[PDB]
């Protein structure tokens, strides 16, 4: 599935590398939002089929950010 | 046998001789709130926005787990609580430190501390480093050099986790007051620029967005992260 933004923020890096196989709850990217450095979670396991985004890109909620295997 | 007496914060510390990130592990490991990861030194010490951060032996590098359950727009001042926290603690050893926006704690402008927040989904992580009697970086200041001799690490521990610990019972009462106390202790009147317009550091919103004067007199306002600043 598709995993998209929990919120609004700029992306500080990825975790994950693509065909990379995630793990729930895994940390995928994070996003500095609200003075924070937020890490997104990965809501199954699997594998980094696509890293929709990039680093230094405002994404905003709901907005897609890793598709998985 | 460190006789703290918190409510929330400290009730349980970790020490570790030595460890990558006191934040990593708080983020990685199942701990309840007011949990603290401290360690005589670090080796992968993090800094915000992708920085790193130095942690030699002698200082003191710790983590705090929390769980506020707050509005989004509360959490942005979380990184304010440490560094208040900071700022109280060095005011009882008798130095004058003052906040840089929005993280850092200083002393006569040289580096003394630094706030790193971390987000875990429910988690939130507080992690301060503070230069007391360690080697610091050119430009930095230390707490030993302020004073002019070693400071007491276990001490200068025990006063900031019970400053932490106030200042989240009544950051869960009344989420205002930190900004209060903030607007109160950060360097302001100071010319800044901002790449990628200059004005006046004169404020800080409800959302602790800092407040730029321009020369015609017009304001803008900054989120962190979204724009490079610095000092003229
Ligand atoms: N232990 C430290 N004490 C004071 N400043 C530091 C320390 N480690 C890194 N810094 C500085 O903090 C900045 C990042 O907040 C860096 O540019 C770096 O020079
Ligand atoms: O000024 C900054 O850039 C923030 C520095 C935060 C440093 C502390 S040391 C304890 C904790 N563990 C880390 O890896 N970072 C923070």
């Amino acid at each position: 599935n598709v995993v998209s933004a929990p919120m609004p923020g700029k992306v500080l890096r990825v975790l994950v590398r693509v065909g990379d196989r995630v793990r729930v709850g895994q940390g995928l990217l994070v996003l500095e939002a609200m003075k924070m450095e937020n890490e997104i979670p990965s809501p199954r396991d699997g594998v980094v089929k696509r890293i929709l985004v990039k680093e230094g890109e405002a994404v905003d909620t709901g907005q897609p950010l890793i598709e998985l295997g | 046998m460190l006789g703290l007496k918190t409510s929330i914060i400290g009730r349980r510390v970790i020490y570790f001789q030595e460890i990558t990130s006191t934040n990593e592990f708080a983020k990685t490991s199942y701990l309840e709130e007011g949990t603290v990861i401290v360690a005589d030194k670090q080796t992968m010490g993090h800094g915000a926005l992708n920085r790193k951060w130095e942690s030699p032996e002698g200082g003191l590098w710790l983590s705090i787990v929390l769980s506020p359950k707050v509005p989004q727009k509360d959490l942005p001042k979380i990184v304010f609580l440490g560094a208040v926290g900071v700022v109280e603690t060095l005011k009882e050893f008798s130095i004058d430190g003052r906040i840089k926006w929005p993280n850092d704690v200083l002393v006569n402008y040289k580096k003394i501390a630094g706030v790193l927040v971390e987000g875990k989904g429910d988690k939130i992580v507080l992690g301060i480093g503070l230069n007391v009697n360690n080697k610091v970086p050119n430009g930095a200041t230390s707490m030993k050099l302020e004073l002019g001799s070693e400071v007491p690490l276990l001490s200068v521990f025990r006063s900031l986790i019970t400053n932490l610990d106030r200042l989240y019972l009544n950051f869960l009462k009344n989420p205002m007051d930190i900004l209060n106390l903030v607007r109160d202790n950060m360097i302001l009147g100071v010319r800044v620029k901002i790449l990628g317009f200059e004005g006046i550091a004169e404020d800080i919103d409800d959302f602790g967005r800092l407040i730029i004067r321009l020369d015609s007199g017009e304001v803008k306002k900054v989120i962190y992260g979204d724009v490079s600043l610095r000092f003229l």
